[PDB]
């Protein structure tokens, strides 16, 4: 059974969700965001340093 | 009462009925109504306790009768469609 | 680090933005057949009180 869910982009914060499929018992799911990475791809034009 | 329903070719429908028996025998269990099919032909009874049936529908809103023994239970289900829209299996 | 907004964590090798409180994340879970229990099958309540 496939749920989706839309939760806000918060580190920290636990958000529980109720998954309901028809004819069988009500679940609750527990989920919390640990860590959000956003890594831009980098090319390297050049260095800097003491001449 | 209907925890989980599934309207497919299959029997994507599970339903629990509560009962009072006078005595320990079988009980025959047949649906009622011509757009839902039972999987189970007869069980076990004995007197205050429940029982799990699997059922086949093609209806979303479907409300039937099922005869336990010789006494009738309406059944209450709100059934929801498939993954698949083609099956390879007849019903 | 310091200076941007939505309280982004700045981190380094490979750099990096961490933590961006910035707009929603849609996550879909296929949970297993196995999983679920039927309502027939599922302890019934009443009498409820709160």
């Amino acid at each position: 059974y496939e749920h989706v869910t839309v939760i806000p982009n918060t580190v920290g914060v636990p958000y529980k969700t109720l998954v309901n499929r028809p004819g069988y018992s009500p679940m609750v799911l527990e989920m919390e965001l640990l860590s959000v990475t956003l890594e831009p791809t980098l090319s390297l034009d050049y260095i800097t340093c003491e001449y | 009462e209907v925890p989980a329903c599934t309207h497919s070719s299959d029997f994507g429908g599970v339903a629990i009925i509560k009962y009072a028996a006078s005595k320990k025998g079988k009980c025959a269990v047949h649906s009622m109504t011509n757009a839902v099919t039972i999987r189970e032909a007869e069980i076990e009874v004995e007197g205050n306790s429940q029982l799990q049936i699997s059922f086949s529908t093609a209806l979303a809103s479907a409300e039937f009768r099922v005869q336990v023994c010789s006494t009738q239970v309406h059944c209450a289900a709100e059934c929801h469609p498939p993954k698949d829209h083609i099956v390879n299996y007849p019903a | 680090q310091h200076t941007a907004p939505f309280g982004c964590q700045i981190a380094t090798n490979p750099v990096r933005a961490v933590n961006c409180a910035v707009g929603n994340m849609p996550i879909s879970i296929d949970i297993p057949e196995a999983a679920f229990t039927r309502v027939v099958d599922a302890p019934s309540l009443t009498d409820m009180s709160c």
